[PDB]
RNA sequence: UUGAGCCUUGAUGUGUAGGAUAGGUGGGAGGCUUUGAAGUGUGGACGCCAGUCUGCAUGGAGCCGACCUUGAAAUACCACC
């Protein structure tokens, strides 16, 4: 259907500003759904290498437009203020025999920098599963309103592809071209910082923008 | 198109004077397979050591490009006898365990606040990236995957209590765990049996990355090679086509040789016959001519073939009655190799014993030597009978001796049954005819090693042989070799091996083994075992699967 | 003239060696000897190189 | 007429367990198809032989996720791949 007719309407043969982009992106009002979008961007890094693999997370203005329940696996007196400072599963370390098997999915996996006795499935269960987060990401520190105050503002993590390519998001297309300009700003700037010890080429071989069921069109 | 590999003018010297490789100028391509041939000792495990770059003494130049992984398997792979199966294997990604381990220290920080962040939670993040270089958590299932690809031993085996076939299995994985760009294999087929040996060279053939591969046999390398070298004597010949077509190539390559070496001696003989005339008078002689005579006696490589003097010497008269077994039975632990097995060993019988890996082969071997006791008993040997074996595994020679010291053990005179002979000139009966007596056994190479085991093990003059693989690292010519002497014997020999065509052209009897332990005996030969099977066969064709590697 | 021509480097990490002959069909097992080091003053390791 | 490269458009990815061919993270919710189907008859291709992809014909509104007991999730796009 919409496809057989965004195919002819786009020209995805060029490199397109930043800004010259966004009226083509706006102009995908024809399809049906929520609109949210998969920005995607390369590198000049390779994933067999260790020393280039890239992560991190970073904080925009906005965030993703969906809440991210965060957990906190320190129980004890702090865990009155890990539910009151923005823990939408409070589950103690102690405390992870029944919350954790009721609930069996979240947003940010645990972050308690002070007391983080809990491993996880024994086997990466969970650490495997990606939910589940190390201190030197972001998460796990003295703070704990920092994860509380991240899972709020929806900060988002970066993950390394097989070839490098790195995917965000930034929301639906309700957010307008300054705020998709400042989000993508702040992902190009920590992707500048987080460029590895090895600069091959050009640290964005490629930039493209796209919503969840039209085309994805080239940021250059 | 960017080489993946390249050698400029690489050549190599061994001791004394003697340019194995000289002049050997090639560029290696993406996605390229080459087989590499030539006889026992023309160098082709040298020129992979090279390539493996654990051999830099070389003259020349040879270098792969940067950051690309080279996977060297040589013709020896070593294994740790204490390791068991995992124990051994997960050396090949020792990285991810041993990262996956600093990670459980690691994670009692979070519990005792003792240099809390500045000093490892930043080493966690390089801890992680190690990790993500790859699956990392998801490695037990790799390791699953491919035990089942590659029918691996189960990994609470150990690796001495292994047979050959599974040790070359073990290696080979450890070996494309590393998952490299460039493989580099020394005989990959080695003790591998006939469904191994599809899978390999079906995964060969799959292989993105570029393959060399060292081959002394013609039909995995008809399906793996792109194209071969022949490495003949000091000089490596490209060549494009299959093994027939080099054959051909090569019988006319040799018949030119020859042909300008002897008119090369028949110059010689006239330009001799006119430097002893006279001078005839006062005039010239001359001094050119004199110079390019001179110049003209120079020194041509013979080629070391084996070819047929492989010496089994005759053994003590044999009777009517050499071997019976009766309702043989082993079992180790719960899986069973031989179960309920009876047969009896005319003389004058070349038994082939086929089966798969660790089937049972080389244990029938041992308990027909008597160095296994087996559960049901009822082994039996003639009078007679003399016992002389071969074993799978050449690791009883010191390395140190010389080639005639470790054969011979020093006496001048050896001593083979009734007579005694000379231990030189029986030593040379095996192809070291010249100075190839003082080559160090460590210093030989692979076939020239099979070469110098047969020389020791049958000096005894057993008139019964038991042979476990005696062609693993024979070529075709010590090959043919081996087939005569094996015809010309008086005795009668079993022999194990998944050669099906070197089995073919000697067998008598068929001992084959098969599944639930069950050793199938068919005296005949290999034609006519075929035919009793057409004659009462079952329906179907399609043995294999053909799993993965990836993902 | 079978005897080619060895350099035994030092193992003190400087670049100074002994230099001889060996047997390289006899002795293919590398050469090892303490000697005295020059450059560092030191009786160390001098093992054959090419 | 070709050879090589590059960009697009397609087509393709049988381990075990799993409903049955599951490439990778996605990132999100349901869309798909009705701009005529979940199919039957037919033709080719792949085929690790289970099978899913395909040009058609009247008939053209129902196929999967979501539910989870599997290391992972559901061709439900454009992606740089
Ligand atoms: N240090 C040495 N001194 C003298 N000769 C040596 C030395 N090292 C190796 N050689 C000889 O060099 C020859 C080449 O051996 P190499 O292993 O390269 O042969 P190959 O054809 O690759 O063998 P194979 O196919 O049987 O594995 C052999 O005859 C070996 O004895
Ligand atoms: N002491 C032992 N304990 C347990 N298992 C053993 C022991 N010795 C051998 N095995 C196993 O029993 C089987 C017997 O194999 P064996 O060494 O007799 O030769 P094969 O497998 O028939 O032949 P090939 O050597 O050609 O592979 C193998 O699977 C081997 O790993
Ligand atoms: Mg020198
Ligand atoms: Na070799
Ligand atoms: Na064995």
């Amino acid at each position: 259907k919409r496809m057989r007719v965004i195919r002819e309407k786009v020209d995805a043969t060029k490199q397109y500003d930043i800004n010259e982009a966004i009226a083509l992106l706006k102009e995908l009002a024809t399809a049906k759904f929520v609109e949210s979008v998969d920005v995607a961007v390369n590198l000049g890094i390779d994933a067999r290498k260790s020393d280039q693999n890239v992560r991190g997370a970073t904080v925009l203005p906005h965030g993703t437009g969906r809440s991210v329940r965060v957990a906190v696996f320190t129980q004890g007196a702090n865990a009155e203020a890990a539910k009151a400072a923005g823990a939408e599963l409070v589950g103690m370390e102690d405390l992870a025999d029944q919350i954790k098997k009721g609930e069996m999915n979240f947003d940010v996996v645990i972050a308690s920098p002070d007391a983080m006795r809990v491993v996880g499935q024994l086997g990466q269960v969970l650490g495997p599963r990606g939910l589940m987060p190390n201190p030197k990401v972001g998460t796990v520190t003295p703070n704990v309103a920092e994860a509380v105050k991240n899972a709020k503002a929806g900060q988002v993590r970066y993950r390394n592809d097989k070839n490098g390519i790195i995917h965000t998001t930034i929301g639906k297309v309700d957010f307008d071209a300054d705020k998709l300009k400042e989000n993508l700003e702040a992902l190009l700037v920590a992707l500048k910082k987080a460029k590895p010890t090895q600069a091959k080429g050009v640290y964005i071989k490629k930039v493209s923008i796209s919503t969840t069921m039209g085309a994805g069109v080239a940021v250059d | 198109a960017q080489f993946v590999y390249t050698m400029h003018r690489v050549g190599k010297v061994v001791p004394p004077k003697r340019h194995i490789l000289k002049n050997i100028s090639l560029s290696f391509f993406p996605g390229a397979k080459i087989g590499v041939l030539g006889l026992n000792g023309a160098g082709k495990s040298t020129l992979l050591r090279i390539m493996a770059g654990i051999d830099k003494d070389i003259e020349g130049e040879a270098r792969p490009q940067p950051d690309i992984k080279i996977g060297y398997l040589p013709q020896e792979p070593q294994l740790n006898p204490e390791h068991t199966v995992r124990e051994s294997i997960e050396e090949a990604v020792s990285e991810v365990v041993n990262a996956l381990k600093r990670l459980d220290e690691v994670y009692a920080l979070y519990a005792d606040p003792d240099a809390d962040f500045d000093k490892l939670a930043a080493e966690q993040g390089r801890l992680e990236e190690i990790i993500q270089a790859h699956d990392g958590h998801n490695l037990n299932v790799q390791l699953e995957r491919a035990a089942d690809a590659l029918r691996l031993p189960d990994w609470d085996a150990k690796i001495a209590n292994l047979s050959g076939g599974e040790r070359r299995r073990v290696a080979l994985c450890r070996l494309l765990l590393e998952k490299p760009d460039m493989l580099l294999l020394d005989q990959p087929t080695n003790h591998l049996d006939a469904e191994s040996v599809a899978w390999l060279e079906r995964f060969l053939h799959d292989f993105e990355g570029t393959v060399v591969a060292i081959t002394h046999d013609r039909y995995f390398l008809d399906n793996v090679a792109g194209w071969i070298l022949e490495l003949d004597r000091g000089e490596g010949i490209p060549w494009e086509g299959n093994y027939s077509s080099w054959l051909e190539q090569k019988d006319q390559r040799l018949a030119q040789e020859a042909s300008q070496e002897a008119a090369r001696r028949k110059s010689i003989e006239k330009e001799l016959e006119w430097v002893r005339q006279g001078t005839k008078g006062r005039q010239s002689k001359g001094k050119a001519r004199l110079a390019r005579f001179e110049e003209l006696n120079s020194t041509e490589y013979q080629k070391r073939n084996e070819t047929n003097e492989l010496f089994i010497p005759p053994g003590p008269r044999l009777g009517d009655k050499v071997l019976e077994v009766s309702n043989l039975r082993k079992s180790y632990g719960d899986r069973l190799l031989i179960d309920s097995l009876s047969f009896s060993i005319p003389k004058g019988a070349i038994v082939g014993i086929i089966g798969p890996n660790g089937a049972g082969k080389s244990t029938l071997f041992r308990m027909i030597s008597g160095q296994e006791q087996p559960d049901s008993g009822t082994i039996t040997l003639g009078e007679t009978v003399k016992l002389a074996s071969v074993d799978q595994f050449r690791d009883s020679m010191d390395n140190s001796k010389t080639v005639w010291e470790e054969v011979s053990g020093g006496l001048d005179i050896m001593k083979i049954g009734n007579t005694e002979m000379p231990s030189r000139a029986y030593v040379g009966r095996f192809n070291f005819k010249g100075v190839d007596q003082g080559k160090r056994v460590g210093e030989l190479s692979g076939g020239e090693r099979g070469r110098l085991h047969l020389a020791k093990l049958l000096q005894v003059g057993g008139n019964m042989l038991l042979l476990d693989q005696p062609t693993n690292d024979l070529d075709i010519e010590t090959l043919r070799a081996l087939e005569n002497a094996l015809l010309e014997f008086p005795g009668c020999a079993m022999v194990i091996s998944h050669d099906r065509w070197f089995l073919d052209r000697i067998a008598t009897h068929i001992l084959d083994y098969q599944d639930e332990g069950k050793v199938e005996f068919f005296e005949g030969n290999f034609t006519e075992y075929e035919e009793y099977k057409k004659r009462t066969l079952g329906a179907d064709a399609l043995e294999p699967k053909r799993i993965k590697y990836k993902r | 003239g079978i005897r080619e021509k060895i350099k035994l480097v030092s193992s003190a990490g400087t670049g100074h060696f002994y230099t001889t002959t060996k047997n390289k069909r006899t002795k293919p097992e590398k050469l090892e000897l303490k000697k005295f080091d020059p450059v560092v003053r030191q009786h160390v390791i001098y093992k054959e190189a090419k």
